[PDB]
RNA sequence: GUCCGACUUUGUGAAAUGACUUGAGAGGUGUAGGAUAAGUGGGAGCCCUCACGGGCGCAAGUGAAAUACCACUACUUUUAACGUUAUUUUACUUAUUCCGUGGGUCGGAAGCGGGGCAUGCCCCUCCUUUUGGCUCCAAGGCCCGGUCUUACCGGGCCGAU
RNA sequence: GCCCCACGAGGCGCCGUCAACGAGUCGGGUUGUUUGGGAAUGCAGCCCAAAUCGGGCGGUAGACUCCGUCCAAGGCUAAA
RNA sequence: GCGCGACCCCAGGUCAGGCGGGACUACCGCUGAGUUUAAGCAUAUAAAUAAGCGGAGGAGAAGAAACUUACAAGGAUUCCCCUAGUAACGGCGAGCGAACCGGGAGCAGCCCAGCUUGAGAAUCGGGCGGCUGUGCCGUCCGAAUUGUAGUCUGGAGAGGCG
């Protein structure tokens, strides 16, 4: 309890770098809640769900002799193959986790997207897009493709980013460290208050 | 790869951007916490790769805290009888590095485990950081897995203390290949100093 | 304003500005200026650490330019191929005293007899004849020939500048570029060792009426 | 505004290729810190005074890190 | 061992005071010559205009060099920019450090008392308070009560901001 | 002696686009220990600190130009 | 609050199993003297030895070059012969002091990380049933996308064509 308290309240006071505090800057509740329901068709499989699946093709390829399944269409998870994507540009949208815990590999995902201008977006809750694969940490998932029907109001996702960072790259602490202190924003009201007092009665009289 | 590229490139840099900024306040936490800190999660999951790593049960990722500095040489203010070539406490260093340090000690608490490598995690002013690969020998997903059923082998038992790790070749001087790395290279004792 | 637009740090191309075509739009001039270059030259006071030469440009300057030359017999049929007006030893007096309109300056071996009168009065401007800066030759006709071409002397100047004509304002942008570019490559042959960090340090083109632009 | 004076992608082409050239120098002829003293008297002295000062902080890493690790993607291409 | 310094440790910044990039200024200080002749490219033209005609060269004068015009350029000397870089001083809470506990009643605001300040309209910009007082007892059942779901049974809230 | 494991996978021949090749490690300074190793043999601590058409090595420190030679910083493995 | 999965971190006399000590001849590490020698003695010698401590096996360590070299180049590792009683180092005193090549013995070569399963974690542990069982099969939970299975490992290799 003491260590995990005391962490985000490091980040203000510590300069935080370039990369950082770009995140923090989270993409709104109402845009990403909208987000999930597009995704709630794409869901990727579970446990069950894909065993559950060999069995269906298996039966039907042998015994009716019908020509394989539709293309399957499902976001991509995964760092190593969702970095891949954006490379390729094959990725029209990532959705890249706000938390995960070594901050290090996390902070080349946005960085990455931004330099080969492919747009991406920051969402709080690394478990809630976890939720989405019915796994544990995704970190990353992307849309590649996109249904016709969903594309019309996928475009509003893309906007959303530029509607949050339509913005050159703030790089945000020049030297700055601090965030404001619980005491020390009460002493500098203070200070500020005597001052202010001294200075208005100097022109008055 | 990914990631895997960027954090080998931010960790080049100890001193700068991201690197130091999460790892400074880290091991602040770290110094609170006691010398035995387990986590399920690589702090660098490159060097982990290139080190050995399956995620897979029976594979742990385990903390070591061994401190900075030089060496101790017990009985100071009652110094050494001998002649003064030899006397020194803290003059002397060690000649073992601290990376294979801390695998012995992870080791003797850890004696049902065995350390496959370890790799750098960082330093404050007086503790040493470093995080270890141990991996069981006693659990069947590393006998039904050829990549690292060599490790079961009884001959690879304690293998840390004797100083057969990657760390401990560094130390005894097998970083070199051929010439002038020769008198480290079967062993010191080798020829025996006939 | 023209000291305000451009910036000297920046580092432009030969073939944009400078010796080029927007040399051109500097050109007012009712007569050819010729157009030097600047060098700003990490160097000394003394002469071996100057860089002293005298190069022959590969492409004309397109103009007639006036050395002053007083000798004698042969020397001065010579002198009359490639010169407006011939002068015998006596009229060098006039040189002496004052009049020094003249790019460089030659004398014959020959003439050498009477032009120790001269000599304090004819450093002062620079452009003295030398066995330095070779201009006292016996092949009077040859050398006459070769300055009036586009021949040129280099000399170091007393505040470590360094100088030559590159073209007149009115030759097309192509021939300008080049003869730029054959005093670079003297200033980095004559270039003493003793001297640091890049014998072209700054090189600058400009004209009279015109500002100056930083071109490397 | 000024850091050299005037422009910001012309600026950055130039000093960007100043910094690992430094780099190789110092690490193909030894000894680092102290030889990156002389070094700097013996250079141009505008971008170069601030640029080689800040090699031994940081230098302007992150940004650095994005066009070299996009050029190491292409390098496997 | 002890002492002393440096560096890691070490996060945050004030202003003093050294200095560097550039950018923009007042100027331009070696003999004679008034003096920008400080020195450079360049030089019969620069500039306003052109019937015409002028500033400065052209001349006058001195001497090693003579003066226009547009950058620039030592040296006397200064200012924005982004800060950069270096000395010391000084201050904050997060490292570290010390100590306090069977982590207790902390801090900030407002309830409620009430005072002092100009006590004026309360008086904020303030100071005391905020359930216990002589009187070798005693302060324990988060309490009786109030109040709501809830027949009683039984649960909340409040009493105790 | 029974299944032939084949039209798979890999191997070979030829062709292209690539070649991803392990960091506080390299390397260096300083100190102690150790070495025949001598302007540092290996080793370690501390301090500084990289790069990938790159890097290391080449028994005298250093710059310069060449040439040669391998490919670390992960791991297994009988025999003598 | 309750956060299905889970996230992060605790607890079972917990489910199936595992560790200590010995041996310590020989071996692999660590750590480390002095007597002695120099006719004294400190640098040095003894000795990178004895003592101290830990850990395995029938052998162990080593191991397929970031090597040696300077050649019509050798070619993982070990041991023997030789180099060698020598280059070198050393109050250049006492002493200290090996390797490379050459010959012989024995021989043996390899896989991960770092390019893509993405038509889908194809992988694995556990419980459970059956089985001919250092295993195999069906079934169900669970592990693991902060990445299992994997082509491929520098001698290379992945594509393509035949």
């Amino acid at each position: 309890v003491r260590i995990q308290r005391q962490r985000r309240i490091l980040k203000q006071r510590l300069k935080v770098p370039p990369a950082l505090n770009q995140f923090t800057r989270t993409l709104d509740k109402n845009l990403a809640t909208n987000l999930f329901k597009m995704l709630l068709k794409y869901r990727p499989e579970d446990k069950a769900a894909k065993k559950e699946r060999l069995l269906k093709r298996a039966q039907a390829e042998a015994e009716g002799k019908t020509v394989e399944a539709k293309k399957p269409i499902v976001v991509k998870y995964g760092l190593n193959h969702v970095t891949y994507l954006i490379e390729q540009s094959k990725a029209q949208l990532v959705v890249i986790a706000h938390d995960v815990d070594p901050i290090e590999l996390v902070v080349w995902l946005p960085a990455l997207c931004r330099k080969m201008e492919v747009p991406y977006c920051i969402v709080k809750g690394k478990a809630r897009l976890g939720s989405i694969v019915h796994k544990k940490t995704a970190s990353v998932l992307c849309l590649t493709t996109v249904k016709n029907e969903d594309k019309l109001e996928f475009s509003k996702i893309l906007e959303a980013i530029k509607a949050n960072f339509n913005d050159k790259f703030d790089e945000v602490r020049k030297k700055w460290g601090g965030g404001v202190m619980g005491s020390k924003s009460q002493a500098k009201t203070k200070a500020r208050e005597k001052l202010l007092a001294k200075e208005a009665a100097q022109r008055m009289t | 790869m990914g990631a895997y590229k960027y954090v080998s490139e931010l960790w080049r840099r100890k001193q700068s951007d991201v690197m130091r900024f999460v790892q400074r306040v880290r091991c602040w936490e770290y110094r609170q916490q006691p010398a035995i800190v387990r986590l399920t999660r690589p702090t660098r999951p490159d060097k982990a790769r290139r080190l050995g790593y399956k995620a897979k049960q029976g594979y742990v990722v385990y903390r070591v805290r061994v401190r900075r500095g030089g060496r101790k040489r017990p009985v100071p203010k009652g110094i050494v009888y001998g002649k003064p070539k030899h006397q020194g406490i803290t003059q002397l260093k060690f000649q073992r590095n601290k990376r294979s340090v801390a695998e012995e000690r992870a080791g003797r608490k850890l004696g049902g485990l065995r350390v496959l490598n370890s790799y750098w995690v960082n330093e404050d002013s007086t503790y040493k950081y470093f995080e270890i690969i141990l991996v069981d020998v006693a659990h069947s997903a590393i006998r039904n897995d050829p990549r690292i059923n060599w490790l079961c082998k009884p001959v690879h038992k304690h293998r840390e203390l004797r100083g057969l790790t990657s760390a401990g070749k560094k130390y005894r001087g097998l970083r070199g290949k051929g010439h002038t790395h020769h008198k480290a290279r079967p062993s010191r004792r080798a020829t025996w100093k006939r | 304003m023209s000291k305000l637009q451009s910036d000297a740090v920046k580092d432009a191309i030969t073939q944009i500005v400078g010796e080029a075509r927007e040399k051109k739009r500097k050109f007012t001039e009712t007569v050819e200026l010729q157009i030097g270059l600047k060098n700003y030259d990490p160097q000394k006071d003394k002469r071996f650490s100057g860089s002293v030469k005298l190069p022959h440009i590969p492409r004309p300057k397109m103009r007639v330019c006036m050395l002053g030359d007083a000798q004698h017999v042969d020397q001065a049929e010579k002198m009359g191929l490639d010169y407006m007006d011939v002068e015998s030893l006596k009229k060098m007096n006039k040189n002496k005293k004052l009049v020094k309109k003249l790019a460089k300056k030659y004398h014959a071996f020959l003439a050498s007899e009477a032009i120790i009168k001269q000599i304090p009065r004819l450093l002062g401007p620079g452009l003295n004849k030398a066995g330095k800066f070779p201009t006292l030759v016996s092949h009077q006709e040859s050398l006459e020939a070769k300055v009036n071409e586009t021949k040129a002397t280099v000399k170091f100047q007393l505040k470590k500048v360094l100088c030559m004509g590159v073209a007149v304002g009115n030759l097309s942008m192509d021939e300008k570029q080049i003869q730029q570019n054959i005093q670079m490559s003297v200033n980095f042959l004559v270039s003493l060792l003793k001297k640091n960090w890049q014998n072209v340090r700054c090189l600058y083109v400009k004209s009279t009426m015109g500002k100056r632009v930083r071109v490397f | 505004g000024t850091k050299r004076v005037h422009f910001v992608r012309n600026l950055i082409r130039e000093v960007a290729g100043f910094a690992p050239y430094e780099k190789r120098i110092t690490e193909l002829l030894k000894v680092g810190k102290d030889k990156r003293a002389l070094k700097v008297a013996k250079r141009k002295l505008g971008t170069h005074k601030r640029a080689k000062k800040k090699r031994e902080e940081m230098s302007s890493v992150l940004r650095k890190m994005r066009s070299a690790g996009g050029g190491a993607g292409d390098k496997k291409k």
